[PDB]
Formats: C-alpha cells, structure tokens, sequence
C-alpha cells in the first residue's frame, strides 16, 4: 500500500440524485427505546470534557451550514432548520426519513436546540414509517 | 528461483471430478427421504462408479482425498 | 565506613552517584550530567576515574543540560605489546562467505598449516581464477593448456573453484600472471658473437654430474631457466628439441639476467582441497624495531582460534551492505588497544570492536591519558572495523537537550 | 482488504474538488471494528524507523478516510480519556479523537429522547463508536469557522490539531495527534504555518576562565 | 496530563520529568510500568504549563531492545 | 542482571550468556525487566565474559526516585527587561514573602500583544481600545498610559483565560 | 494433530499435513492460502494433504519393485514406519 494519488479529470457529472438501478425495501425499520433507570435531567457525561459552558461565550455558531451524508434525518420539533437534500437509495425520496435510526442521532447530537417552555414550531406533519 | 517440486516428478496423473460444493440439484424436492440424508446415498453410489472407472483406465495408484463422515 | 559505605563531595571534578551510577562533571559552581567517561575526562582535562558521592549531597547543587559526545568509549586500559599481529580471515559456506578479523597471536595447532612451498590454493573473484602461494596472488586462465599441463592444474579444477571475499582480495598483493613468458624480438639475430641461434631459441648442455642445464637466447645474451619453466616454452607449436651445445662454449658465452621467473614454482602444485580446509587467512606480523613486517598465508579446517575461546567471538551488526566491513571480530591474547598507522594517524579500538580517532596534540594525549607510544598496525585490516567520532577537546564542549535517533538499528534477541 | 483494492479515481477527484475549489472541511469517522469487514491494523514498529506511520504494514483500507491530505479522520476515546482499543481501526490516516460513549439524542418515530436501539432479538442495544465521535468534531469545527471566517480549510485543520492534548508517543495511530480541546482552539495564538523541525539541537558550552 | 480549566477531571497520558528539565513519555502497559518501577499513582498537571518542557524519546520495552554499532553524532 | 565495573563505572547488562554495554540505566531496566540498581563487580571478572554491541535508547534518564507531594502547584512566569521577555516555569509552591502580592480587588495590570491592549484582573484578560475616551476616563486609564504598556509573551497569552 | 484428525480403528499410517504449498489455479505461480467466507485469508491444512504425501511415496516404491503385488507393497510401508 502506497499513499493515494489523484486525477482531477475523472470528476463525476452533476445531476439530480438517483440510484444506479431500481431498488426495493426488504426489512422493517428498527425500533428504539430507553434503558432502565436513565434520567435526562443530568448532563451527558461526554459534555464534561468539552466545557461548552465556557466555549459558547463567543456565540452558538449562527449561520454555518453543515451537511450530513448518512441514512437521512427525520424531522423533529427540536430541529427547526432542517433542509432536504435528496435521496440516492430510493428514486422518489427526499432524504428525509431515517429507517435505520442512525442519521437522526448523528444530526441531533450536533444541532438539537435546548429545552424551552414552548416549541417554536408546534406543527407535526411528518408521515408514517 | 523456486524451491517447490512434487514428490515424484516422473508420474502421470489422471484427473476425475467426483465431488464439489459449488454445485447443487436443480429440483430440490427429494420425496420420502430427508434432503440431507438423500445427498449421502447419491455420493456413495457415485463414489463406487469412479473407482471402477479409474481401475479400468489402468491406474496403479488411486488417491482419494475426499471422504464422507457418517 | 566499612559497614555502610558512602562518600563526600571533594575537590575532584568527576563524580558519580553511589546509589545509581549516574556520572556528573563539575564546571564552575554547577554540575552537568555527562554521557560517558571519555567526554568527562576530555572536558575537565584530568585523566581520572569517578569519585563516589552520596545521593543526598548531589541533590543540593545546581544542574545544567547534558554534555559530551554520544556513544564514545566508556573504559580505558592502555595496552601495548612488543609484537603486533593481525589477521584478515574468511570462511566459505557448505555460496556466501564470512569475514573475520583477528587481533593477536593465532593458533596453528591441529590440521592447520602454513601455505608455503609447493602448496597452493585456487579461488574465484571478478570472473577470474587466482592462484595464491608464497604470500602473493596471481591470475590464471582455463584455456591455456600449455601452462596448466606442466603446472598440474586441470580445466575442471580451475572453473569449479569457490568464491573469494573482497576483503581478502585487497589484502593479498598481486604478482605477475601465470602466462607464457614473452621474449622481445623473438627470432631476431643475436648481438653477441658465437650465438648458437636466434633470439627466443632454447639451448641445453649436459653435465658430468647432475641434470642438464637449460638456457634461453636473448637479444643481449642467454638466460638460464629452471626445468619446469623450460617445459612451458617447449610445450609451445615450436621447435622439436632444444639446441644441444658444448659446456665450454656455453661457459664462455655472455650470461644475462633480464626476464623474471618469480611466478613459476619448482614442481607441480599441491592443491589444497577446500572441502577439508574451508578457511584461509592472511597473516601480518611485525616486531618493534624491525625494518619490515612479515606476510604469510594460513589455511585449515577452522579459523585459527582456540576451541576453548571459540565461543567468545564478537558479532557485529554491519549496517553497511558493501564489502568494506567485517562480520566478526576476535581479540586474542596480547592484543593492542592503542594503535598508529602509516603523516601518521592514531586510533583507539574498544572491546566492542569500534575504532575512534585520537588527536595528535598534547591536549588529547594528556586529558585522555594515552601518553605512551602506540603500537603499529596495517591499514588494510584496521579499516575493516566500524568508525566512531574523533575524540577532540573541541567536540566534547557541547550541550544537548535531546539526542538524534539512529535510523538503522538491529534487533536484540533474548 | 489491502488485497484487491477497488479503483477510486472518481472518489479521489471528488474529494480534491470539494476540499480545494470549494474550501469545505471534511470530517470522517475512523470506522468501527464491529462492522462486517473491518479488521484491526498494525501499529508503529521501533525496529524500522523508516516510516513513523507504518504504511507498508497496512492490511485494511478505510475509504474516504484514506485521503489524509484532505480529510480529517476522528478516532474514539471513552468518557474518562482512555482509547477504545477494542473498536477503533487505528490506521495510519487517523489524526484526532473525541468521546464516543453515553450517546444521547432525539428519537425518530417519537417525540422525546432515546438511549438504545432494538437489536436482532429481545436485546436492547446501546450505541457506541466512532460514528458519534465524528459528530462531536464536526460541531467544534463549526464554532471555530464562525469565529475565524478569514481562514481557509487547511488553516482551520491546523488550528484543531496543534491545540489537542498528545499521547505518550506524540503521534500515535490509535488516536492521531490527541484529544480535541474546544476552548484552546477558539483562543490560542496558534502559528499560521505548518509544523517544521528545528535546524540543530546542539549549542556550545561556556567554560569558565581558568585561574592564573 | 489533564485539562486546563478549573473543573477538569480527565487523565490522558503519563509523563516523567527529570531534574534537568526534560519530559519523557511512558507507555502505560503493565510491563513498562512494573519494569521502570512506576506502579504508583501519578500527580495531575495542566497541559498549558507542561507543554513548555522539551520532549525526549518514548520509554518502552519494544523500543529499548535494539543494537547499534556506533551512534550518529549530529 | 545489571552490573557495573567497580573501577571504571561502566554499566553492563546481561542477556543469555553475554554481557552488553548499556547506554543508560533506563534502558537497562527495560531490557532486563527488573527494577534493580547496578551491582558493583570486580573489573577483572568482567573481562572474562563475552561482549556484544551497544544496546538501549540514547539519552534516556539515568536515575529514578518517584515522588508524590500532598498538592500539585505549577506556575508560568513572564519577566520583562529594559523590550524582550523571558519565560520561566516553576514547579512547586511559590514564595510570596516580601514585596510580592496576589492580584485581587481593584488592582490590575495592562500588557500588549498583537498590537491590542489587554487588561488583566479578576484572573482573566479582557481587551480594551485606546480611542474610546468614554470608557478610559471613568475607569481611571489614560490614552498615553495604554499606548505605553509593555509586551506580553505567547506563553502567558495562551495561559490566561 | 489430536485436535484435527479422526482417530478411528482403521487408521494405519501417518504423514505430515502442515505448511502446505502448491501451484495456483487461475494463475501461473504459487499460493499458500485461500479466501474464506469473509475477507479473511484462510490457510489450508489437514489429512487431505497427508494422503497426498503417501500417494507419492507409494508411487516410488512400486517403481523399484515392479514384481510385488498390491498387498505386499502395503506391508513394505507399514513395517518400515517409526512406531508410536
């Protein structure tokens, strides 16, 4: 093995997202839950290292666009600025449904908004699984 | 450039293909007998035929490196 | 003091921690940890050994960064014998060769023997076969039947000889090639009166006692030749027989000594069978005050080292892939540590087999000791050992906070 | 596998275009040892200091993490600070690490928080690994770019690397340069140029004047 | 080594500091700790201060088992 | 397994049946695997055993004495001269006797870095600007006083939050 | 190889069965291992190779003693083996 080399002439052509061949769903989406005895009023232990209470003094990162390339994200009242980018697994998808229950954890761990007395967007138009 | 060599470079070998895991029956139903035991009877019968054939070919040494556990 | 040994700080500038052996050197009013004894001596200028001090004392004085030369020798015991002996020897596999350097008097007991007189050996190098005898090497060719036949060698015996190491090839000086001696202006008319024939003709005369005396006509006279040499000329096309002449006329004829016969032996060579003697060594010997060193060749079943001490040969790493370095080193009895070579250069050889250059000036010859006169050694052998940095006073006056790492180490196996 | 590696020219061009012509910062996970085909790679060998990252011994290739000149690869550590030696693939491309345990996040198909996902049986399985550590580093990179909008992608990466806390070997394939440190990255005066080794390490000794 | 803020609680790597002022990293394997005689609990220090000391070669068993004919002076 | 020449002070390590000269105690312990100290042996005996090339790590430490005080104290100090600074690292308890004092209350100090002026108080550094007369005057500063402030070392700039 | 061979009453002789090497199918060179079900590189070993070694030795013996019958050739191999 030797370090990779690159040839810029091979760039793939741009175009709308779509699979290379027709595909169908084969299994039901995985269920999720909570472990016995957890209490979400305590901060997650990983936040002790990051010292976020001191780092946020310079601002919460307003105006930065982050792209999440994964199993997609499912909308939630705690993610007010989610944008649909497209789907490469199913020809008719917007890339906005997390069947594997993975993209939603990765995404929510980055941009989920803290708790408040009322949600900014009380609507819930999301479709079934 | 290479140290490998056979035990008897002067022999002449006859090749016969009698068993393989890459092939299967294209009508899986087997009736009264269970599909797993049904396959063993087919191997025993086919094995006897290969030995008789190899002997009539005039081979003086017959090597069998594939055996059946029962 | 005998019950619980310890120490006190003193005037001596080289000290060591009795609890851990760490070596320190003082300069001014500050203690500097030193990498080794050689640099500690060279920095302070006093040839001495460290003074033991208790750890609780050393902790009170101020420190500084590391000082000295990395990897320098760590022990000194000047030694200089009256007789100096060195050998460059090798051993052939049962392809491949291994070179071993010896310092000290060799062991010639057992089947070992000196390769003198009619004994000889043939080796291969650079595509050519070489005949080694009487301390010299000479080239030979497999097609020249005229020379091989009277000499006793055979084309098979010449083309199948085993390889030779480049180290030994350089150590052995070359001699004239084993070829038919050419005669200048052969067939030309002789200049002296009464010449029995033209230049290059061979003349022979009988005697009342002993064998017949052969001679060769030269432009300026006749040169007497040994029997074996005469056969080479006789063997090649040519005249059927030499010119028979009277002893008196030959005695009156002008005798000449112009061609050199140093390569031809007296009898057919006694070729040593390499299977029984897989080892051959070059031996250099000199006694203090002698005008010249003595060169000899030894062969035998094994290296000229005693069976008892055969186990304590040192094995070097030899990171250099070229032939310019040896594989093993052995220090026999009465070896020499401090050596000088043929404007002269001074070297120090450690028990580990490394060599270090020492300055000629009083500074080095005082701070490190080594004030005695060194022993002589040959450059063709000494150069085979790996070299370290020179021990100059300008080199040791350096500070470091981290040393550079070696890019080509070798594994230590337990 | 290191054998029968697939042609990635198309992927190589895409990574260069996004990193150079569009100045994007790409963060990728080092991969988890629980995946179907990932196998543990060998580490540094003191006997052969020829290549400090040991490229010649690689056995499993992880892509696009492979393009270490344009992608920042994140390894994982537990909540205390020890490396998760059992699940990070520790290749020569790893450059930084961040936490990867006690994961919590919003729940799909619900309207609340979750901590575990159903396994292939009755078992309720807790998530862990580098796939979450990559998310943490992606968050810190967003804050830093918001405060230093003048810096380019290559400069932002050097700001994160140089402020991390190092392991005992200074650089180690198990965790890269160290553990991410948000407050340091947002305030220290990191030098703008890439790392360079010193010219020489020695200096002369000022020996005192000898007494008369 | 530990974080610099007043509330940090981590412990990420072990270091040895000589009285000459140089830091050497120690591989925390059970064999290295016991061979050196460092089966003891380490004191905490802040990275913003410790980083200012010059760094030497790492201490490890697999690292010391090597032979050298001569050492390169530079 | 670890021995030293009683006269020459040289340090040796034993592996198998050979004696190898070791570069330092740190590497001798790692090779042998014992937390021992060098034993003193008569030089005449060392000469009888077979040698080997040098072994170990160059420049490694030469003495081990673990220590664990009741509390850990570190300082990063900056001292200016008269232009130019030196950085000093102190390990252990600082000495506060004499004219020295701990910065607290209304006391403060002003330093320069990257052209900007920084006010150090309450254990933190805060930026200020020389043009804003409205802020300088009520605090008790003066434009000249801020402009004349001395330099600050990178070591202290990264340390102060 | 107590862990890998079936110790029946019919077992009559034994031969090596490790460090196997041989020509490569689908290529022109030598090989040492085969791709397993996973990407793992599986190394072959076992009695199927030991039966090959004895097949070679049997061919050499009945090249030198062409007058002996099959039953006699087997007794020549058995009586010369080194016993347990």
């Amino acid at each position: 093995i030797s370090p990779p080399t690159i040839d810029p002439g091979a760039l793939p052509p741009d175009g709308p997202p779509g699979p290379l061949a027709p595909m169908k769903q084969n299994a039901y989406c995985t269920e999720v839950g909570v472990l016995p005895g957890t209490d979400f009023q305590l901060q997650p232990k990983y936040m002790e290292m990051l010292n976020l209470n001191e780092a946020w003094q310079f601002g919460r990162g307003d105006g930065v666009k982050v792209a999440v390339i994964d199993t997609g994200v499912t909308p939630h009242p705690r993610l007010p600025r989610l944008i649909p980018g497209g789907d490469y697994v199913m020809a008719g998808g917007d890339g906005l449904s997390d069947c594997d229950a993975h993209g939603t954890l990765v995404a929510s761990m980055i941009a989920a908004v803290p708790a408040n007395g009322a949600v900014p967007l009380p609507s819930v138009p999301r479709r079934p699984v | 450039p290479d140290a490998f060599s056979g035990i008897a470079p002067g022999v002449e070998i006859i090749s016969i293909r009698q068993s393989s895991q890459a092939f299967g029956l294209k009508d899986p139903y087997t009736g009264d007998e269970d599909p797993q035991t049904a396959q063993k009877i087919d191997n025993v019968e086919t094995m006897a035929r290969a030995i008789v054939h190899a002997a009539n070919m005039g081979a003086s040494v017959i090597n069998i490196s594939d055996v059946m556990c029962m | 003091s005998f019950i619980s040994p310890s120490g006190q700080l003193n005037e001596s500038p080289i000290i060591a921690d009795r609890d851990s052996g760490a070596l320190y050197v003082r300069v001014g009013d500050r203690l500097y940890p030193a990498l080794n004894l050689a640099s500690a001596r060279l920095i302070t200028g006093r040839p001495d050994n460290p003074h033991l001090v208790r750890s609780s004392q050393i902790a009170t004085m101020p420190r500084g960064p590391l000082v000295g030369i990395p990897g320098a020798p760590s022990s000194f015991s000047p030694k200089s014998p009256p007789a100096s002996s060195w050998l460059v020897c090798d051993t052939v596999a049962t392809q491949g060769v291994t070179v071993t350097v010896i310092d000290g008097t060799p062991d010639l007991t057992g089947h070992r023997q000196i390769l003198s007189g009619s004994d000889a050996v043939v080796l291969r190098y650079g595509g050519d076969a070489w005949v080694i005898r009487e301390g010299r090497r000479s080239r030979i060719e497999p097609t020249n039947r005229a020379v091989l036949l009277p000499l006793g060698l055979t084309p098979e015996q010449v083309s199948q000889a085993r390889p030779m190491s480049r180290a030994l090839f350089d150590a052995l000086p070359v001699g004239p090639e084993l070829l038919v001696p050419e005669v200048p202006n052969a067939g030309g008319p002789a200049t002296f009166p009464g010449a029995p024939g033209p230049i290059g003709t061979v003349i022979v005369t009988p005697q009342i006692s002993g064998p017949q005396q052969y001679s060769l006509v030269l432009g300026d006279g006749v040169q007497t030749l040994p029997p074996l040499v005469a056969q080479i000329l006789q063997n090649a096309a040519g005249n059927t027989k030499p010119l028979t002449v009277e002893p008196s006329t030959l005695a009156k004829m002008p005798v000449v000594n112009r061609l050199d016969l140093s390569a031809y032996p007296d009898n057919p060579l006694e070729v040593v069978d390499i299977r029984e003697h897989p080892s051959t060594c070059w031996w250099w010997e000199r006694t203090a005050g002698e005008n010249r060193a003595r060169v000899r060749v030894v062969s035998g079943p094994t290296i000229p080292v005693a069976a008892t001490e055969m186990n304590k040969v040192v094995s070097l790493v030899k990171a250099d892939t070229s032939g310019r370095q040896a594989d093993q080193v052995y220090f026999g009895p009465d070896h020499a540590n401090f050596v000088a070579v043929t404007s002269e250069s001074l070297w120090w050889v450690t028990d580990a087999g490394a060599r270090f250059g020492v300055e000629d000036s009083k500074e080095a010859r005082d701070a490190l000791g080594l004030t005695l006169t060194p022993s002589l050694a040959p450059w063709v052998a000494l150069r085979l050992l790996p070299q370290g940095p020179t021990l100059s006073r300008a080199d040791a006056l350096v500070e470091h906070d981290t040393l550079p790492m070696d890019m080509t180490p070798a594994e230590l196996v337990v | 596998s290191a054998r029968n590696v697939i042609d990635q020219r198309a992927l190589g061009a895409a990574v260069h275009y996004a990193a150079v012509d569009k100045d994007a910062v790409i963060v990728a996970a080092a991969g988890d040892g629980s995946k179907k085909d990932c196998k543990q790679n060998p580490i540094f060998d003191p006997l052969q200091p020829d290549d400090p990252r040991a490229w010649n011994a690689v056995t499993t290739v992880v892509t696009p993490s492979w393009f270490h000149d344009y992608v920042l690869t994140v390894g994982a550590v537990d909540a205390n600070g020890q490396p998760l030696s059992k699940m990070s693939i520790a290749g020569p491309w790893v450059s930084i690490s961040a936490p990867g345990t006690d994961v919590v996040g919003l729940s799909p198909r619900d309207d609340g928080l979750i901590n575990a996902i159903d396994g292939p049986d009755n078992s309720l399985l807790v998530p862990a690994g580098t796939s979450f550590s990559a998310a943490i580093v992606s968050g810190v990179a967003a804050l830093v770019r918001a405060k230093f909008p003048e810096l380019s992608a290559y400069q932002i990466i050097n700001r994160l690397i140089h402020t991390a806390r190092p392991p005992a070997r200074g650089v180690d394939n198990q965790v890269g340069y160290g553990v991410v440190d948000p407050v340091a990255a947002l305030t220290w005066d990191v030098p703008k140029g890439p790392a360079e080794p010193p010219k020489q390490l020695s200096a002369p000794l000022v020996v005192p004047q000898p007494p008369a | 080594v530990t974080g610099n803020n007043p509330g940090a609680q981590t412990s990420e790597s072990l270091w040895w500091v000589t009285d000459a002022g140089a830091r050497f990293g120690v591989e925390d394997s059970k064999e290295a700790r016991d061979a050196l005689g460092l089966t003891l609990t380490p004191s905490l220090a802040p990275w913003v201060a410790l980083r200012l000391l010059p760094q030497g070669p790492t201490l490890s068993r697999a690292d010391a088992l090597v032979e050298h004919d001569t050492l390169p002076m530079d």
